[PDB]
């Protein structure tokens, strides 16, 4: 969760208080790709655990 | 058998046709 | 004649070392064993034989090999265009020695694409005679003179050794010419000498090209009783001709670098096994390769019938646009809308749009359409757009942010600002709140600045809201009223009115067409559907979001829409050191 | 199959029918990325399985 | 204090871009230095900035 | 009309489906408009000259462009060279298998450049990332002592 993952900041609340829909949900986009990932992996890994 | 033809009957295994035309093929059993 | 072709079609698409690699491309390629077209410029040897003569023109598809038998350099050079006409530039190449001098300008010789070699009587030898042919005048851009000097013709009448073999492909205007030369050995047909073809010319040319022709020297000895052109015993050069595929290539090179073997992606199973598997060693197994999937035959294109032309005269050039306080909804309903006009009607300062793209507004169709039109000022025109916070223009006017549809703005110093003062367009400069995109705040009140009641009055800090246009006739570039006009293009699936007409093709069951309902570009058979469709839209869905029902606008018929037999192949193959059938 | 995955849209159909390559391309990226993510997902359960 | 709708209502830039905070939420957002570079380009300059 | 293609044809047009063969009518225009043109003219209409270049990135020798320092050749050692762009690090050696009478360039399975040739002369020349392995600390806890291995 402390990770940017490319997005200009690594909290949810500290992009919505920058940028607007239209230009944040890029970002959002960003964050939530890289954050999805980062929990499959650890599914992934607990399963064959 | 009459005990396998009971077995054969409380499992059953469109949707199927949904998956064929997505490329999501069920291949069948060499047994 | 028609043969079969071995070991040709290969060409390095990109030119790399690629050092023992099994590299799979994707070009203009030619398929194995499939037909190439003899043309054997034999000379005739009987009294009853037809005068074998090879220059027809040949449509010329997305790409084009060539191979040229040769024992004497009788086969010279190409030419190309569209109409081969006055209007359409047609290329030429001309080797009239070991020179090659080409070029691109227009000469008609409709009636006599030949070239003449005649044998001359000073130093009596075959020596080439004429190498012009060209009867008109050039109007042309390019031309290429490469003169390295040697003459040698050396005309024979033994086996013809020499091959060469020509790749011309022409994409984004820009033509290419592989090349590479062969000793052969057979006479009567392509011997199986594999080899690839390396690049040599690259040239600009711009020119739509569609057919294909080609250039013959033909003339002979004056002992010869008679016309040495009309008649002729001595011609023995042959030329096929390939149109080629797009297919993909499996290209093996070896240690020094060239490619030694190839393989088709689409020849036979085995060939797309090979392809699949990236080896030529496929050892004995089921495997599993591609899918059955056949094309579709026809492409379906289902528009309204009626041709009504939706009233767009009228929204762009009119006599008062309403101020952007209070903009007006033009909403347009059942209506074709050719948008040709709209094209050639081409005076926008600046036209953009985030939903649907300007090369398919043409062939899309639409359900609901609302235009809203206002002018602004000269730095306002870069305000009018989703998400971007308008300083003055988001009390006035707000786009959405999933708004789709066009935005069009153009100057109108010519019709808004004139000598009259034109303080009739108004904007509001500040409100209590910023306002929602498709609302306007028409209303017209006190501002309360300061935090003091100016009821009726406007003094300090009570100004007027809804404060006039700071114009001026022809005043500066930033300045100027832009007169603008929006579209809000729906796109909610419903039932498609505004549109342009394409031909309405007749409905057909159990074949599986390129149909087009609306934009709905589905490739599958239809039928008719049991379950009774909503008297609504004409658009239906499943679970996986690919239509299955929809019905027609012209007819309430429900048509069922599915994908056409999809199976999949299973290539059964034994060893290929044991044998190369396959089921 | 029914995911928009950040495009405006679900299906390969109604992307190149509304918008051009150069800027179809990044749309039909993101589905792309997104559908081979889930399919990788389910061939790694189906292994573990 | 920083009241932008002082700079809201004195609307008069042809050209007025960032790619860090929204101009929406300027309002509603503290900063903690501010620095201003005033200076003066030709006409086919603005863009280039 | 295709990007790189230019109608320079001028033909006459058949609008509203009729054969205006050599005359110009209603909806048989002539497609070639001369520019509406005014001397000094508003913003919006003067001409602007511009001029486009096709800088074709395709791995061929490189001819046009800036001077840079030839530095000499050096074998056996790995230097952040730059070939018309290769910005590659790695060792560079004589090839003996024969390069391609074409481009400088090469690449391998990897899309990493293995063997090239110099712009200036026609020596085949073998790159390879120099000397790089991977450390292992071989160590006790930290309690029990510091030195490593
Ligand atoms: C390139 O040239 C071909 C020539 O075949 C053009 O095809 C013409 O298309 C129009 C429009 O459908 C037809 O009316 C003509 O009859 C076609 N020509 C012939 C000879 O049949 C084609 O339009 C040109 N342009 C492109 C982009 O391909
Ligand atoms: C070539 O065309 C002939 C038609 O005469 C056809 O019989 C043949 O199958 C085609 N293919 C080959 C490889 O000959
Ligand atoms: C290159 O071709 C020559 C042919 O003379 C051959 O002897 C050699 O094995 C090939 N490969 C290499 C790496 O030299
Ligand atoms: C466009 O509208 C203006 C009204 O200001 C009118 O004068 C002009 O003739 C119109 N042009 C066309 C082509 O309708
Ligand atoms: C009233 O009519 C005027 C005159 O057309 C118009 O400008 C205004 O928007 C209308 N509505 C209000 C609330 O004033
Ligand atoms: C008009 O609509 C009918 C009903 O589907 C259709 O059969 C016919 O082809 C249409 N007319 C044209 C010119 O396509
Ligand atoms: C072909 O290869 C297979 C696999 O190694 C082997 O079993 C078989 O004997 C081979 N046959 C021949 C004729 O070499
Ligand atoms: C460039 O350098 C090569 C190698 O030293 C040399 O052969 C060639 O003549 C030079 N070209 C010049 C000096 O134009
Ligand atoms: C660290 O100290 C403990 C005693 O608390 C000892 O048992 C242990 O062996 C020490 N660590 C190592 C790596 O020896």
């Amino acid at each position: 969760l402390s990770s940017n993952f490319g997005a200009i900041s690594s909290v949810l609340n500290d992009i919505l208080s920058r940028l607007d829909p239209p230009e944040a949900e890029v970002q959002i986009d960003r964050l939530i790709t890289g954050r999805l990932q980062s929990l499959q992996t650890y599914v992934t890994q607990q399963l064959i655990r | 058998s009459f005990i396998e033809d009971l077995l054969f009957n409380k499992v059953t295994l469109d949707l199927i046709c949904a998956q064929k035309f997505n490329g999501l093929t069920v291949l069948p059993p060499l047994l | 004649a028609y043969t079969n072709s071995f070991t040709r079609g290969v060409y390095y698409p990109d030119k790399v070392f690629r050092s023992s690699v099994l590299h799979s491309t994707q070009d203009l390629f030619l398929p194995f064993f499939s037909n190439v077209t003899w043309f054997h410029a034999i000379h005739v040897s009987g009294t009853n034989g037809t005068k074998r003569f090879d220059n027809p023109v040949l449509p010329f598809n997305d790409g084009v090999y060539f191979a040229s038998t040769e024992k004497s350099n009788i086969i010279r050079g190409w030419i190309f265009g569209t109409t081969l006409d006055s209007k359409t530039q047609s290329l030429l190449i001309v080797n009239n020695a070991t020179n090659v001098v080409i070029k691109v300008c227009e000469f008609q010789f409709c009636n006599d694409p030949f070239l003449g070699v005649y044998y001359h009587k000073n130093n009596k030898s075959w020596m080439e005679s004429e190498f012009r042919v060209y009867s008109s005048a050039n109007n042309c851009t390019f031309e290429y003179v490469s003169q390295p000097f040697l003459m040698d013709l050396e005309g024979k009448q033994g086996n013809f050794k020499n091959l060469r073999e020509f790749v011309f492909k022409n994409i984004d205007g820009y033509f290419k010419i592989y090349s590479k030369h062969t000793p052969i050995n057979l006479v009567r047909d392509l011997p199986q000498g594999f080899s690839a073809l390396e690049p040599l010319v690259d040239l600009p040319i711009g020119i739509n090209i569609t057919r294909f022709q080609t250039l013959l020297a033909l003339h002979r000895s004056y002992l010869t009783p008679g016309d040495s052109s009309s008649g002729w015993t001595a011609g023995a050069a042959a030329y096929y001709v390939g149109y080629l595929q797009p297919r993909t290539f499996l290209l093996k090179y070896n240690e020094n670098g060239t490619i030694t073997d190839a393989v088709d992606c689409a020849l036979d199973p085995l060939s797309e096994t090979k392809c699949t598997l990236k080896s030529f060693t496929v050892e004995k197994g089921i495997y599993q390769t591609s899918n059955f999937r056949v094309q579709p035959t026809e492409s379906i294109v289902r528009f309204p019938n009626i041709t009504n032309l939706c009233p767009f005269g009228e929204v762009f050039n009119a006599t008062r646009f309403a101020s952007v306080y209070a903009w007006n909804r033009k909403r347009i309903s059942n209506c074709v809308a050719d948008y040709s006009v709209l094209y050639n009607s081409a005076s926008f300062s600046t036209f953009k749009c985030y939903g649907v793209s300007p090369t398919k507004l043409n062939d899309l169709c639409f359900t609901n359409v609302y235009a809203d039109s206002f002018v602004i000022r000269g730095d306002e025109v870069r305000q009018i757009a989703p998400g971007q916070t308008g300083k003055i223009a988001d009390y006035n006017y707000k786009l959405p942010d999933d708004f789709t549809g066009c935005v069009i703005a153009w100057n109108s110093n010519n019709l808004d600002s004139k000598v009259g003062g034109n303080y009739n367009y108004l904007y509001r400069l500040f409100r209590k709140s910023n306002l929602k995109p498709f609302e306007r705040d028409i209303s017209t009140e006190i501002y309360q600045a300061g935090s003091t009641p100016c009821n009726g009055v406007e003094g300090f800090n009570c100004y007027f809201p809804l404060q006039s246009y700071g114009f001026q006739p022809t005043n500066g570039v930033g300045y100027q009223p832009y007169r603008v006009v929006v579209l809000s293009f729906e796109l909610l699936h419903a039932p498609a009115t505004v549109c342009g007409p394409k031909k309405s093709t007749n409905l057909v069951k159990n074949k599986c067409v390129n149909f087009n309902f609306n934009g709905l570009t589905g490739t599958g058979v239809l039928t008719e559907s049991n379950k009774k469709f909503l008297p609504f839209q004409q658009f239906g869905r499943d679970i996986a979001d690919t239509t299955d029902a929809v019905r027609d606008p012209q007819t309430l018929e429900i048509l069922d829409i599915t994908p056409c037999s999809f199976g999949g192949v299973s290539v059964i193959t034994p060893g290929t050191n044991t044998s190369n059938q396959v089921a």
